[PDB]
C-alpha cells in the first residue's frame, strides 16, 4: 500500500513499554516486522496472515504483536532494553511475494536520559596553503559532545541544501570508547572551487538535527534541557 | 533448513570495473530471490528478482544476475562502477512459503580513479575566535589508506570520498582533531602509511 509507520524517530529509557504501528491501504493479508542491524541484515520479529493470525520470527523475544485490523499490525517492545536500539521496518506482502516497506522508525534505548547531550557544532574554514596548491577549498564542520548516536548532518549554501562536494562520515566515533555511554563525535567536508569560497557574499552553513528528549520528559539537571533541536555553525567567505 | 549467504560485509571495487556482489541459497528446491539495495538513512530498494521466469534477470540501471541452480548461486552484476553505485545490498529468498529472509548485506565501495594524485596534510581554523584546529589529510590516491590513532587524546576518522560535481572531481579524505594544545598536523597521521610525496605546508 502507500505503508506508513510511527514514529519516524524515538529515543526512549530502558524498561518503557514502547509500541511502533504500521498501517496499510491495500489490505493485503501479509504483514511483518523486521528490525536492520549493522552486519545482520534484516532479521523477522514476527509476521501475521489474518485478524488475530500471529506467527514468531527469529528474534520474537522481548517483542509483542498484535493484529487489530486487516489494515493495522502493531509491534510492542515490552520492557526496553539498550539492545533493542535499531532501525525497524514494517512491510506487506501480495500473495507472489510483492513487499513494500515502511519507511523504517529510528529507535534508540538509552539507560539513563541524565546522559542525552546535544552537539556543539563548529566550522572549520579552508587552508591558504589547499587554496595556493589545488585552487580549491575545503570545510570541515565538526560536530562534537552529543548523546545518543541519533543525528543528520547536512550542508546549506546560500539557503539552500547541497549534496555535491559533500562528504560526511558514515558512522560517529565515541569520545571515550571504554565508557558504554561516551558521546559521539562527527566529522562531514565541502568542497567547493577556492574562487567560491573567496567571494564575501557566499554564506556556508553546516546543520545538525539532533533528536533528543521532548516536551513531556522530566528534567531535574541545571543545564540545557536536550530536546530535538537544530544546531548549526557558519562561515562566510572571504578574499583576505 | 533455508538460508542465504552474501560473501564479505564490505567489498572494493574500482570506477569503470565490473561489479559483482556474491550471493549462495541453501534451500533444496529453488526459491524465489531478490536483489534489494538501501541508500544512507533511505529504505529498501527492489533491483531485480528471480521468480522462476527467466534465468537471466535484468533490472534497472544495467544490473543483472543469473540464476544458477547447479552452484546455488545468483550474483549481482553491473557492468562498469560509478560513484552513484555506492549503497548496501542485500540478497534475500523466499522461505517457508511464507515470508522473505535476508542476507546480512553488502557494502560496495567505489574506489575513484585518481590520475593525479596530490597528497597533502593541511590545517584549518575555527571560523569562530579559538584557536580551534583541525587537520585535513587529502588528495591521496587508492593506495593509501589511513590508520586509526595509537592516542586515545587524538581523533582521527576514517577515509570518506567527496565528489564535486561542478569540477568533475573527487577527492578522498580524513580528518584528524584532538584538545591538547601542542598536537601538530605533521604528527596527526603518523600512525597511517602516508604517501612519500605529501605536501606539508608550514
Amino acid at each position: 500500500a502507500d505503508v506508513t509507520q510511527t514514529p519516524r524517530n524515538r529515543i526512549t529509557k530502558t524498561g518503557k513499554r514502547i509500541m511502533l504501528e504500521c498501517s496499510q491501504t491495500k489490505g493485503h493479508d501479509r504483514m511483518y516486522w523486521y528490525r536492520q542491524d549493522p552486519g545482520l541484515g534484516l532479521r523477522l520479529i514476527y509476521y501475521s496472515f489474518d485478524v488475530k493470525d500471529i506467527n514468531k520470527g527469529e528474534i520474537s523475544d522481548g517483542y509483542s504483536v498484535s493484529r487489530q485490523a486487516q489494515a493495522k499490525f502493531s509491534l510492542s517492545l515490552e520492557s526496553a532494553i539498550p539492545n533493542q536500539t535499531a532501525l525497524y521496518f514494517c512491510a506487506t506482502s501480495d500473495e507472489s511475494y510483492g513487499y513494500t516497506f515502511g519507511s523504517g522508525t529510528r529507535l534508540t534505548v538509552v539507560e539513563d536520559l541524565n546522559k542525552v547531550s546535544p552537539p556543539e557544532v563548529a566550522v572549520f574554514e579552508p587552508s591558504e596553503a589547499e587554496i595556493s596548491h589545488t585552487q580549491k577549498a575545503t570545510l570541515v564542520c565538526l560536530a562534537t559532545g552529543f548523546y545518543p548516536d541519533h543525528v543528520e548532518l547536512s550542508w546549506w549554501v546560500n539557503g539552500k541544501e547541497v549534496h555535491s562536494g559533500v562528504c560526511t562520515d558514515p558512522q560517529p566515533l565515541k569520545e571515550q570508547p571504554a565508557l558504554n555511554d561516551s558521546r559521539y563525535s562527527l566529522s562531514s567536508r565541502l568542497r567547493v572551487s577556492a574562487t567560491f569560497w573567496q567571494n564575501p557574499r557566499n554564506h556556508f552553513r553546516c546543520q545538525v538535527q539532533f533528536y533528543g528528549l521532548s516536551e513531556n520528559d522530566e528534567w531535574t539537571q541545571d543545564r540545557a534541557k536536550p530536546v530535538t533541536q537544530i544546531v548549526s555553525a557558519e562561515a562566510w567567505g572571504r578574499a583576505d | 533448513a533455508q538460508s542465504v549467504t552474501q560473501l564479505g560485509s564490505h567489498v572494493s571495487v574500482s570506477e569503470g570495473a565490473l561489479v559483482l556482489l556474491r550471493c549462495n541459497y541453501s534451500s533444496s528446491v529453488p526459491p524465489y530471490l531478490f536483489w534489494y539495495v538501501q541508500y544512507p538513512n533511505q529504505g529498501l530498494q527492489l533491483l531485480l528478482k528471480y521468480t522462476s521466469a527467466a534465468t537471466l534477470v535484468k533490472g534497472i540501471n544495467g544490473f543483472e544476475a543469473e540464476f544458477k541452480k547447479s552452484e546455488t548461486s545468483f550474483h549481482l552484476t553491473k557492468p562498469s562502477a560509478h560513484m552513484s553505485d555506492a549503497a548496501e545490498y542485500f540478497c534475500a529468498v523466499s522461505e517457508q512459503d511464507d515470508k522473505i529472509i535476508f542476507g546480512k548485506g553488502t557494502r560496495l565501495h567505489i574506489l575513484p580513479n585518481i590520475q593525479n594524485p596530490d597528497p597533502a596534510v593541511y590545517q584549518l581554523r575555527d571560523s569562530k575566535s579559538s584557536d580551534k584546529s583541525v587537520c585535513l589529510f587529502t588528495d591521496f590516491d587508492s593506495q593509501t589508506n589511513v590508520s586509526q590513532s595509537k592516542d586515545s587524546d587524538v581523533y582521527i576518522t576514517d577515509k570518506c570520498v567527496l565528489d564535486m560535481r561542478s569540477m568533475d572531481f573527487k577527492s578522498n579524505s580524513a580528518v584528524a582533531w584532538s584538545n591538547k594544545s601542542d598536537f601538530a598536523c605533521a604528527n596527526a597521521f603518523n600512525n597511517s602509511i602516508i604517501p612519500e610525496d605529501t605536501f606539508f605546508p608550514s
